[PDB]
Order: structure tokens, then C-alpha cells, then sequence
């Protein structure tokens, strides 16, 4: 398990930064900062040691740090480090990883 | 006595926000060769409004938006894109009653050439627009109180069909509700109607005359 | 596990494209866009590595990519890639596979 | 005739000019049944909806149900 | 696991055809096609490979194809095959087999 | 397992000192949920022996005493020692540990 900004997530948990959302869509037209959303693409920035369950030995989380990943729209809890916003999810809740 | 002649598409509704003003002289928003977007439903959401603006900035034309109301985040997009990258948009309230508004917006649809968005039956949604689903007008002038649209393009056959429909409506229409004439004057404009404002110094004189 | 449109589904998950629902029914008559349901025929386009459980070793998913498959009407999450719509399901949730080959004649 | 049915009828009427029309039954409670049986017998046979002998709308045949002229 | 009309059910699932509903019951008296209604007798027409969960090895489903079987009145999902109606059930949900 | 002010938490439990909670009021005024206080910073002060499960032997808790730690906004139950406020959480419920050495 590996950490970030002096923060180590526990058991199964993964910490991610949501990557900044669109201000100038498609054509040429600008949007308000909060309009109606949360952005669902995020880079993972921290990872827990693992859940230990489904066995007796620890089972490590399925994503490594620095992966691009797709979040679900509901779960995960906000945390703030050095006055910046990051979000914390269970490893199971994560839907997808982005490949090169 | 005075003779006024009206031609165009006049109705008594004004810009929702002052930020829409273009002229600084009179405090009007004045546009020419403009597009018109017609929504029978409210426009609060972003995702329904944005393609309609992308299509407008594409073809470099001003956009007039007529709706039941335009507010929430939509309005914020409107006056942000208006105030920061001088985009030419205005938004105005539907002429307003309830069921009358449907006939009025469909009238303006038929006159300006194009179609009304929101639920009639076959619903066309605001997310999927095409330039042939909008409206096209020679000129537009808007104030705090009223909105005028001029030289709108559409099928003249289909508009004369519409007027032939409304007269055949009103004539058999045992009605104290004269708004059908208020409709008929509108869809007749830019063919035209003449109003005869009779004078005199007193009401009884005015009525005899 | 194999991916699609630069997207790899995680653990148990399968990504599928719903095949487009009928606008022109039998014979020649077209129907309005509201009368169609979510369409329950779909081709799979991406696949997760598999569910670590029911053992100690990973168990791979029961469908291969490119299979025709029958979805349940519920329990699926939308994802969008290159401005196109795809849907994401658990491997267990999937009801049926359409088969590629016959046995006897 | 309304809901989704009417939605099929129009817009699909506005397509390579096939002709369909739909009209409300002459109506008014218990009278409308007798009227529809009248038009039925007149055009020669016709039955749908709930029943004596039950004919359902899903199962039609080209000889249905009566005919017709103009 | 074995399939039907190019359709193979997944894991635990069994596909069945409901056997045709009575028109001349008991007393000589005929019934209208609306009077019922889902039939609880059905012949099995397809079968899943089996449920992975009941060991480390797959456990196959308890019914073979072509058996007559008694369904519960609520569960199972409808499927349509070229162009006829069949129904899909979990192996556990099935109540009974008719023997021969 | 180790204790604090004559208080030893049992099985899975961790006792922690929360830096002041109330966010609902400022000064004298009420506030709208922002993420008003989805997560609390707190230092741990006591620890249970551990959860007997996932084995036959006791499994000890994942945090040691004196760690800085991030609580969830829900779950934990208040306990009072020497008329001061401390809070009690399950080891699983805890979200994060703060680290002290690159």
C-alpha cells in the first residue's frame, strides 16, 4: 500500500483526484464552473494495503497509483489535503481503468 | 384619429435579463438575420440549451430564445457567454396564459419557419436540434416590456393555411374570449393588420365616432 | 481480461453495446422514439479480468468479447466513450448468450 | 384512440402518403355498443374489445372485419 | 450446459416453455382466452452450465433438458425466440420435476 | 491492546480525540451542507485488543495509538472522560492514516 500528501487510506480504500471538467465544450460555448455535475474521470493518487478478506492473507487493491480510472456517480467521500479536493472510494466501487 | 399599421410578430414580453442589451441607446437588444428557438417547456438545464448555442456560434448568427421560462443554469450560460465573449443571444418568456401559449408559440414556429420544442405528442427534444429545426428572421428588436420579430421566413402556403384555420375557428366560436383575434393579428402581421385609434376629447365622443 | 475504446472494466464487469432498437417494424411502418424500451439485445465489447473470489485465484468472466448477449432490463450503468453510449453490467447479471455454431445435421 | 397508438398513427401518417384515420366511437355509455354493432353488421361483421364472443385486436386477418366502399 | 434456438442461458439459469393453457376444463365447459393466465406446468428447453459458487468447481443444474417441471407463480423473466414466448428461471426457484 | 484515561475499548474498537466538531453553526448563524463536515481530523488515544474473527486467533487493529487519522462523518459514538469529549469508532470505519516519514 502506498500513500500521498502524508495521507494513507486504510483497508480496501483508494484515493483519487477528479480531473478538471469542461469549461469550453465541443464547439465554442463556455460553461459555469459548478453548473450541474461531478466529473467522473479521475486519476488515482493513493491506495490501501488491501481488504485481507476472501482468505486469511491480505488481498491488495486492484489498481496501482497513477492510473486513469472511471468513478461511479454516487459513492465515495470527499477529503481535503493542502486545501485541495480529493475523493475516497472502495476498490470494489470503481468501474474502470483507462489503458494506453 | 391615427392609423397605425402593424406588420411582423409583436407580443408583450421582454428580456429576462438586462445583460442582453445590445444598443445602449433606448436600452434595446437589436438583431438582424437571426435564428429563433422555440421551447414549449421551461429551459433550466444546461444539456438541453448548449447544442442550440453551438449551432448558433457555428453559423455566426444571433439567437432569440422564446420559452415558458429560461432560468436555472441555462440563463447563467446565456449571460456568461453574453458578457465575456460577446455572443449574440437573448431569452424571453412565452407570451403567456396557459393553453394559449401553445397556439402562440406554434404560430411563431409556423411564421418564422421551424418547429416548437417540448411535449405536444411527437416530442422533439432540445438536445437534438438541427438548423432546419430553428427559425429564421430578418430582424429582431427586444425591450424590457415587449418583443418584436420581423421578416420571418417560412412556407407562405402553410401560414395562409394557418390564418385560414384561425378565421374558421373564431367565426364559429361562441366566445367572449377574443384572444383568437389576438392570435390572428399576429400571424397576419408582415402581411399586416391596421389599427384605427380613434380620438376625441371624451369617452362618449369616442364611442359615437 | 481485454479492453475497448481505451477502457478496461474492472473485477466482475462486462461492457456491452446495445444494438439499435427498431424504428421501422414489420412490413413498412415506422414508430415514434418513445415507444421503444431499452433494447435488451446487446453485443459485448469489453471484459474484466474476473472476480478474485470463489477461490484464492482469480475466476475469469463467463463471456468472451464480441458475443451476442441478452441483458436484464435493470441493473446496468451507462458509460460514454467517444461520445457514444455503452453499458456496464456484472457478469452474473447477464442472462444469456447467443451461440455461434450448431452441433448436428 | 390516444396514448402510444395515436403517436404511431401520427407521425407515421406523414410518410409516403398511406391513408389512415381514427375517430371516437359515437359513444355515450351503453348506447355506443349498439351503435358499433350497427356499423359492424352494416359493413358486414366487426368485433373487438370486451366481449360476447371474444375477438382481440392483436389477431386480425385481411378479411376484417367489414367492408366498406368510401 | 446445453442451449436452444441459438440461446444459451448463463450460470444458474434454465429456459422453459409454458405448456398450453386449458380451454375445455373438467365439466365440458369452455373458457375465454383471457381467463388465465400464467401456466405453472412447463417443459424445460435450455440449461445453464451451472453455479460456480458451490465449491471451487462448477455445480451443474438439477434439471436436464426436456423434463416436465412445475414453476413458481412469480419469478422468472420472459424471453422471446423467433417469435415465441419462453421463460427463464433460476435453478433454485424451480419447485418440482415430473417423472417418467 | 492499549488504553487511555482508565478506559479500555473492547474488540474492534478505537478511541479517538476529535478536533472540534460543530460546523452546523458559525458564530451564531446556521450553515447549508457543503460537505459541511463529511470528514473529521482526529488523533487516536486508545485501542482494542482486536477482532477475534477472520481466523481462530485475535486479529489486532490496523492503527497504533497516537496516529493522526481521518474519521467518517457518521458512525462513531461519544464517550466522556474527565469531563472531556472523546469518540469511539470501529477499526473498519476509519478511512485514513496520516504518515510521518518519506
Amino acid at each position: 500500500g502506498q500513500a500521498f500528501r502524508k495521507f494513507l487510506p486504510l483497508f480496501d480504500r483508494v484515493l483519487v483526484e477528479r480531473s478538471a471538467a469542461e469549461t469550453v465544450t465541443k464547439g465554442g460555448i463556455m460553461l459555469p464552473e459548478k453548473s450541474q455535475g461531478k466529473v467522473l474521470q479521475a486519476t488515482v493518487v493513493a491506495v490501501g494495503s488491501g481488504s485481507k478478506g476472501k482468505g486469511g492473507e491480505i488481498q491488495p487493491v486492484s489498481v496501482k497509483v497513477g492510473d486513469k480510472v472511471l468513478l461511479p456517480e454516487y459513492g465515495g467521500t470527499k477529503v481535503v489535503l493542502d486545501d485541495k479536493d480529493y475523493f475516497l472510494f472502495r476498490d470494489g466501487d470503481i468501474l474502470g481503468k483507462y489503458v494506453d | 384619429d391615427e392609423l397605425e399599421i402593424i406588420e411582423g410578430m409583436k407580443f408583450d414580453r421582454g428580456y429576462i435579463s438586462p445583460y442582453f442589451i445590445n444598443t445602449s441607446k433606448g436600452q434595446k437588444c437589436e438583431f438582424q438575420d437571426a435564428y429563433v428557438l422555440l421551447s414549449e417547456k421551461k429551459i433550466s438545464s444546461i444539456q438541453s440549451i448548449v447544442p442550440a448555442l453551438e449551432i448558433a456560434n457555428a453559423h455566426r448568427k444571433p439567437l432569440v430564445i422564446i420559452a415558458e421560462d429560461v432560468d436555472g443554469e441555462a440563463l447563467s450560460t446565456l449571460v456568461l457567454n453574453r458578457l465575456k465573449v460577446g455572443l449574440q443571444v437573448v431569452a424571453v418568456k412565452a407570451p403567456g396564459f396557459g393553453d394559449n401559449r401553445k397556439n402562440q408559440l406554434k404560430d411563431m414556429a409556423i411564421a418564422t419557419g421551424g418547429a416548437v420544442f417540448g411535449e405536444e405528442g411527437l416530442t422533439l427534444n432540445l438536445e437534438d436540434v438541427q438548423p432546419h429545426d430553428l427559425g429564421k428572421v430578418g430582424k429582431v428588436i427586444v425591450t424590457k416590456d415587449d418583443a418584436m420579430l420581423l421578416k420571418g421566413k417560412g412556407d407562405k402556403a402553410q401560414i395562409e393555411k394557418r390564418i385560414q384555420e384561425i378565421i374558421e375557428q373564431l367565426d364559429v366560436t361562441t366566445s367572449e374570449y377574443e384572444k383568437e383575434k389576438l392570435n390572428e393579428r399576429l400571424a397576419k402581421l408582415s402581411d399586416g393588420v391596421a389599427v384605427l385609434k380613434v380620438g376625441g376629447t371624451s369617452d362618449v365622443e369616442v364611442n359615437e365616432k
